[PDB]
């Protein structure tokens, strides 16, 4: 039979998939929020546009949630140790890729929101950079799914 | 789950269980688990139980064209550096035709109040090699999931089971200490290197 | 203090783990698994002896280098306006280097006590071999760390004496005394090491 | 039945140490990287004094 | 018959392959991001041209992802301990090489994007340096593949 | 006899050889890059002549790659623990010597490229020092080979 | 007869002898290099004279290499625990001695290059110190030659 | 007979007695010397008197030595675990008491030497305080002896 | 019928009692020391009067010594684990209570001697506070005795 403690690892996968992602997202949002405040003192009109980074941070959380729920639905009492390891690896990958993407989105959003208050032409550039950061989390999600479904 | 071999002197004294029990002569192997655990006519004669010395003799009649007798010899004594009695399976003794082959047992020890469990108490190098010899021998043995309790045996139940499987081993301990000293040295070197700073200005 | 933060975190985590592990071993009646005897015995005496020799030499050299650079920076900074320092204050450097010398000597005095066993069973290795390994390790620690501290101390005193010399020539001759005192510690360590490995015999 | 011991694998030392130290090293690497990114210079020092 | 824990190292490889590289990429996409913003205030026309470092960092992430997927496809319930160690080593190599390459790309891209505002002639120079940093990640990927497909 | 875990160290050799060297090279490519970006604002003509430190850091990375591949092409399934220890030692030697050489090349190349903007005669000086740093990595490589091809 | 892990320690010794020495040399080659870059702006003619510290740092590395080779050529398959730990002790000796000597050489050379820039008479003085520092590493090497051939 | 490992704690006792007492004496001498040297430029006639703290610090080392010698003379390969623990306790007591006394002597001697440079009347006071610190080391010695002879 | 390692803890009582107390005392004798020096320049006549803190710190050391000697006289080869634990508890209690009292005495004495140079009336106040700090150490001693004489 399989060890009784196998599910442990899988469970942590799920939790990690939601925890680190959330942390990442938090950071992102946090920094973006700060920037928006500093941006709004002088350019209120760009208040709604400069919320784009926050959204791009929030999406990262969603990634984690997806994987977490996915893992939370693939757990079973007699989950083979190999499957539990797969789910733990998927959770760690998605969570920490989302954390890295949250760091990147937070820094980029802060800098680009502050800059766009002074140079409107930078806005498009900012978006591009944000995308190039967000995809990082997406990459993790992909790997997580490849590990989770397998 | 086949029942343990339970020698009795007014009560269970030596309990011996093994998920597998195989023995080989001249590289000819044979399985004895079915002939050992659960058999009601086991030729346990020759066993003995001192207060501080146990001898479990399992004998098989037609094995390898002769009556063979495996004697596991354990002894528990008071170790002054503690107040505990520690039992150790001192050795194994295979009696074939008018002949005896001795195996040393390396790491079968533990408090006499606790049974001892160990995966692969075997003479094969690939399987721990707890049964060791310096005189080359024609016998080989493999006890898979070997759990024995000779002293403080109460009832049919094995007491708690100390086992050879530890967190660390002498090789692991030596390697960890060497790596720890070298990690201290490397951390010192890297801390001094990372402190390197470059000038922010140059003379006019 | 990022690296300091990393070191503090590792230290705190390790010792919290040690406290909890000791509590668990003691309370769950699993103390017999915490065989310190098994650790000190199965661990080969060769590890202890060779770590002892390596430390005896390396820590002495570390102290010598620490003192040498501590006092050489001051010597070469002061000598820009009073070059005479470079001529007179080399004695400080000498003292620092002397530390390292003791190191190698003790290393030799320790390395001469090594010898293989041809045994692996602790009863076979025996008290003589185990004590030889432990005492070589302890002598290495003593000489290496005493030399490290003596070299650092002599370097600090030499830097002070070089800064004092740059402003008044007639002070070094009276400050060298401190260095002499700071040097004595080195010797003390060596003596103790020689006393620790006096009756050491592997084999 | 018979209070048989848990069937610990004879290589428990090896796998325990492998996993413990591999995961400790990986956790330390992740922590160090996340600290080097979190404590990254904000990069808008050209804008700190304009906003403040 | 193989150990049940053998798969563990495997997944770690994959997870690491997608985490550390991602982290590296994040740093890149972060640091360059800031630099680009700091440049945009004065020289807006250099925005697009200055998105190159970010792209480089993105490519680093791709490396990670690729190797991760490789490992995430080479995992099987009976994966031998030797193959599991190989996959863990491939993941470590790709992830940490991508981490170092991403840090280098971030630093170089920030510095060069800030400089190119002042001296346009630096652009090409910066590009070369970025390539020299980017190739580092490539090297990791190469070794990873050699270890992963071995 | 040839334990199931013997390969692990050998694998941790290859990864090390590729990882640490890359890190060193990354540092050499990062620090130097900043210096060039700082120097090229006033002395554009020296930008291409001053990429030598980056090239030397890349050569450190190439040493790492060479040893990593030379190890990865010698990892048989039943690798003896002695040979795996040899490969781990070779990987550690090459990788950490390359890391130290990368630190040295970073510091020296950055200082030299920034000073050469002031005194051109320092250029040759810098190169010499860089060579004295580069050989360090080479030394590691040598030892690595002597261990790996043993 | 001998444990299958007996060759680990000796191997590490060899690697240590190469690694730490290199680190030492690297630090020297860094610090002195920085000093030279600071000196050479005002006194270019002293670059060649002031390159002595770097050379001495290089010498330290050579010592390590020697010992490393001396240990890397003596590692046999049946290397006993006695010889293994003798080589480990030699490696630790040479590596840490070279590390300390490289630190001392780097600091003293970084001070003395600038000092000789200011006061020419200090040049010889600087050398009179550097050699002392250098032989510290030598002392380690000496003990290594005593140990690995005990 | 006694345990094989019994002599370990006695060895560590001697090593601690010497090492920590040497640390204390070295710190006391270094601090006092760096105070004395800096004072001497202002008050060159005080050096000799100001050497008193250094001597006191030196005495701490002697204490360690004394106890160390005892432990190194009463320590055989077959001492009971009880005597080995007694020697370990004596060594730790003398070593760490000497360390504390050396720190106190360094601090008090430096401060009092500077004050005497500024206020001659403080000299006697300093001596008193130094004695009060020196006695601490003496206390350790006493306890160490009581433990080592028992 | 008792463990031969039972005395260990008891020894670590004695040792601790003399070590920690000493450390505490040292700190006192250190801090107050500095304070006296700092205040001796302007108000020499208060040097002897302002030596109370050091004396109090000294008394703390004596406390430890007492307990240490007591423990060092209660040790025996066959000491039961219970008595050994009692002695370890007494040693830790006295040592760390003296350490805390020494910290308090050092801080209070430094502050009080510095203030009394400016406010004479503070002297008595300081004494009172010092007494309170001293009392802390006394408490430890009491407990230690209760533990060490059961
Ligand atoms: C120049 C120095 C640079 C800095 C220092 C770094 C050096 C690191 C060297 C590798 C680690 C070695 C650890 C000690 C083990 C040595 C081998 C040994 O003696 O084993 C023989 C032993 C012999 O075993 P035995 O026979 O003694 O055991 C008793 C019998 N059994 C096993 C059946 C119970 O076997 C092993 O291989 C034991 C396993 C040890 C593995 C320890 C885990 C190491 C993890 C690597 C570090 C983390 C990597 C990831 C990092 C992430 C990115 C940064
Ligand atoms: C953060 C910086 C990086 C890390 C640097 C520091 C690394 C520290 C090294 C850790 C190694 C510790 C030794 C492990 C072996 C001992 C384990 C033990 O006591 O239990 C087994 C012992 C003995 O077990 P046993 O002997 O019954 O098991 C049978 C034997 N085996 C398993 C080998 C087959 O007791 C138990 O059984 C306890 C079971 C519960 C586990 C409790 C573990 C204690 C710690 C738990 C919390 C974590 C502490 C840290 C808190 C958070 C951080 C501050
Ligand atoms: C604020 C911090 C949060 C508190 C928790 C900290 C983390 C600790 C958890 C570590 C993971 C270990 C979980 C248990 C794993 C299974 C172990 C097992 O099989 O147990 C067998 C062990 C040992 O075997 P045994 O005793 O069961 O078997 C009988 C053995 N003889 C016959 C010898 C007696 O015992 C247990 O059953 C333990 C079960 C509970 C263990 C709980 C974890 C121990 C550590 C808890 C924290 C300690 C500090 C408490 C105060 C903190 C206040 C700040
Ligand atoms: C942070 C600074 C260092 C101090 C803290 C950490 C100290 C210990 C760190 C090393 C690792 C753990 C060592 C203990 C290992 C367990 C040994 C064992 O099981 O045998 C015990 C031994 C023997 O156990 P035994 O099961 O053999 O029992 C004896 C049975 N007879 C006599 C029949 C043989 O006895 C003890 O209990 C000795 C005490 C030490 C063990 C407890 C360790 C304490 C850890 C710190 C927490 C203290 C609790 C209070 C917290 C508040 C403190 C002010
Ligand atoms: C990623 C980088 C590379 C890898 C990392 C390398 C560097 C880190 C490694 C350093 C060591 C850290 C772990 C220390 C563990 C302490 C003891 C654990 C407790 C424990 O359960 O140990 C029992 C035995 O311990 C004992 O017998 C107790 C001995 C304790 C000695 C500890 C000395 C070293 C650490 C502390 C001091 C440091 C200074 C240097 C001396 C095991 O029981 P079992 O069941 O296996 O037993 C089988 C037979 N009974
Ligand atoms: C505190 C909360 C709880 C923590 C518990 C978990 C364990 C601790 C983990 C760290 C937690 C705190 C975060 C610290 C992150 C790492 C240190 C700071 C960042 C860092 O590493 O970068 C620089 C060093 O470069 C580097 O990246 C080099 C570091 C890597 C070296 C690895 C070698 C050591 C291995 C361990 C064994 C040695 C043990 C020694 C006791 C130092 O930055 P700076 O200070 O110059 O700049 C100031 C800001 N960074
Ligand atoms: C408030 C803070 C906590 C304070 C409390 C003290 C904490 C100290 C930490 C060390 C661990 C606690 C000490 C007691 C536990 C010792 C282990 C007992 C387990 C045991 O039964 O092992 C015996 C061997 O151990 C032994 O007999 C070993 C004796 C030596 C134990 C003490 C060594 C600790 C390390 C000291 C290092 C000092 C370094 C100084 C620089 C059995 O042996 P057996 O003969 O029955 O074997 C029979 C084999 N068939
Ligand atoms: C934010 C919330 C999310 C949390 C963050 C992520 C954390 C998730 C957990 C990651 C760390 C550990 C992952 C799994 C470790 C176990 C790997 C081996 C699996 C296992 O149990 O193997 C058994 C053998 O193990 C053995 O023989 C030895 C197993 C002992 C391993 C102990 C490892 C120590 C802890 C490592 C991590 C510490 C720090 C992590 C940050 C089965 O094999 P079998 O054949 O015996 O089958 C049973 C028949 N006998
Ligand atoms: C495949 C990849 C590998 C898989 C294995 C890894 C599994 C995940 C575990 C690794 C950690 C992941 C989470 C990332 C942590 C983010 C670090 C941020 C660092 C940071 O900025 O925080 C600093 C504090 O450091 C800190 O506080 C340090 C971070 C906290 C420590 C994290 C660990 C928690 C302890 C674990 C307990 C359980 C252990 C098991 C028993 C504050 O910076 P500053 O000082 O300048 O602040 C001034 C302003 N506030
Ligand atoms: C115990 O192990 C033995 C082998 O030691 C098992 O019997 C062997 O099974 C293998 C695989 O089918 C055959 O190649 C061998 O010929 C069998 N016997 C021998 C003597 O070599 C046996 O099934 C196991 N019994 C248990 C677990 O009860
Ligand atoms: C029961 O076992 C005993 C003990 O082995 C058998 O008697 C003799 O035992 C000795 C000592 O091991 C052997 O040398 C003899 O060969 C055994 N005799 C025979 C005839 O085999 C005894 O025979 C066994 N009884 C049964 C009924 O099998
Ligand atoms: C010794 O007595 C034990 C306990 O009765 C016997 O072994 C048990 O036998 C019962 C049936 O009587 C089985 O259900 C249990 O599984 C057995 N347990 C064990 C641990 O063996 C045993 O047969 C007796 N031995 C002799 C030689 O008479
Ligand atoms: C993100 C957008 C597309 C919305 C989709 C929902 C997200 C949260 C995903 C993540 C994991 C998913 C679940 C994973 C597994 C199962 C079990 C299956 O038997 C029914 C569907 C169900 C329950 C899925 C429904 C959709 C799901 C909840
Ligand atoms: C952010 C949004 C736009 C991304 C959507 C892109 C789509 C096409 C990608 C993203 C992640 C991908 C999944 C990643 C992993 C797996 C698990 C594998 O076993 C089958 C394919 C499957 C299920 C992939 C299908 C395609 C997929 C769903
Ligand atoms: C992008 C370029 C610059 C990378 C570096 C050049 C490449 C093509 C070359 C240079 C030297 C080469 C190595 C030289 C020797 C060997 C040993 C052999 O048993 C396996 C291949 C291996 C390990 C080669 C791999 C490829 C290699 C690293």
């Amino acid at each position: 039979n399989n060890p009784e403690y196998s599910s442990f690892f899988g469970v942590m996968g799920a939790s990690s998939a939601m925890v680190f992602s959330a942390m990442g997202a938090a950071y992102g949002t946090a920094k973006s929020g700060t920037g928006i405040a500093a941006m709004s003192v002088m350019r209120p009109e760009l208040i709604m546009k400069s919320i784009i980074p926050v959204v791009m941070a929030g999406i990262i959380a969603i990634y984690g949630l997806v994987v977490a729920v996915l893992i939370a639905n693939s757990l079973t009492d007699g989950i083979t140790l190999y499957r539990s390891f797969l789910q733990l690896g998927a959770g760690l990958s998605v969570g920490l890729s989302g954390l890295a993407a949250g760091f990147a989105i937070g820094i980029v959003g802060d800098a680009g929101v502050r800059g766009t208050a002074q140079q409107p032409r930078l806005f498009v550039g900012m978006i591009l950079i944000l995308i190039f950061a967000e995809v990082l989390g997406l990459y993790g999600l992909i790997v997580a799914l490849i590990l989770s479904t397998k | 789950i086949h029942p343990p071999v339970s020698y009795n002197d007014t009560a269970p004294r030596i309990l011996f269980w093994a998920q597998n029990f195989s023995v080989a002569y001249k590289d000819e192997w044979k399985d004895l688990t079915s002939l050992t655990f659960g058999v009601e006519n086991l030729n346990l004669t020759g066993s003995f139980w001192n207060d501080s010395f146990a001898m479990l003799s399992l004998t098989y009649e037609p094995l390898f064209g002769a009556t063979v007798t495996f004697k596991f010899i354990l002894a528990s004594r008071f170790y002054p550096v503690s107040a505990r009695y520690w039992f150790t399976m001192e050795r194994l003794e295979i009696h074939s035709n008018g002949s005896v082959a001795h195996f040393n047992v390396s790491q079968v020890t533990g408090p006499s109040i606790y049974s001892f469990h160990c995966e692969y108490v075997s003479s094969l190098s690939k399987k721990g090699s707890l049964l060791v010899t310096n005189v080359p021998s024609l016998w080989q043995m493999t006890l898979h999931n070997f759990q024995i309790q000779a002293f403080n045996v109460t009832g049919e139940q094995f007491s708690y089971a100390s086992d050879c499987a530890g967190f660390f081993s002498p090789g692991i301990w030596m390697g960890l200490l060497t790596t720890l000293f070298m990690l201290f040295i490397f951390t010192y070197g890297l801390h001094m290197i990372l402190s390197l700073k470059t000038m922010d200005r140059f003379d006019d | 203090t990022g690296l300091e933060l990393l070191y503090l975190g590792i230290f705190v985590a390790f010792w919290a783990c040690m406290i909890v592990v000791g509590i668990c071993y003691t309370i769950f009646d699993l103390g017999f698994r915490f065989d310190v005897a098994w650790f000190l015995t199965e661990t080969s005496p060769f590890m202890w002896s060779n770590l002892g020799i390596g430390l005896a030499i390396s820590l002495s050299v570390v102290g010598a280098a620490w003192g040498i650079y501590i006092t050489g920076s001051s010597i070469i900074g002061g000598g820009v306006k009073a070059p005479r320092i470079k001529t007179k204050n080399l004695v400080s450097i000498i003292f620092c280097e002397a530390v390292a010398i003791y190191g190698i000597i003790m290393a030799i005095v320790i390395s001469n006590m090594a010898e293989p066993f041809s045994a692996t069973d602790p009863k076979a290795i025996g008290h003589r071999n185990y004590h030889a390994g432990y005492s070589m390790f302890g002598a290495g620690l003593t000489v290496g760390l005493s030399n490290l501290f003596c070299g650092v101390c002599v370097g600090i005193v030499g830097s002070g004496a070089a800064l004092a010399d740059a402003q008044n020539p007639s002070l070094f001759v009276k400050i060298l005394i401190v260095e002499i005192f700071g040097s004595a510690i080195g010797l003390f360590g060596v003596i103790v090491a020689i006393l620790q490995t006096s009756r050491v015999k592997m084999g | 039945p018979y209070n048989l011991a848990y069937k610990y694998n004879l290589e428990y030392s090896v796998v325990f140490n492998l996993v413990l130290w591999i995961m400790t090293g990986l956790a330390l690497a992740v922590i160090i990287t996340s600290y080097n990114i979190w404590n990254m210079d904000p990069g808008y020092d050209s804008i700190i004094y304009r906003m403040t």
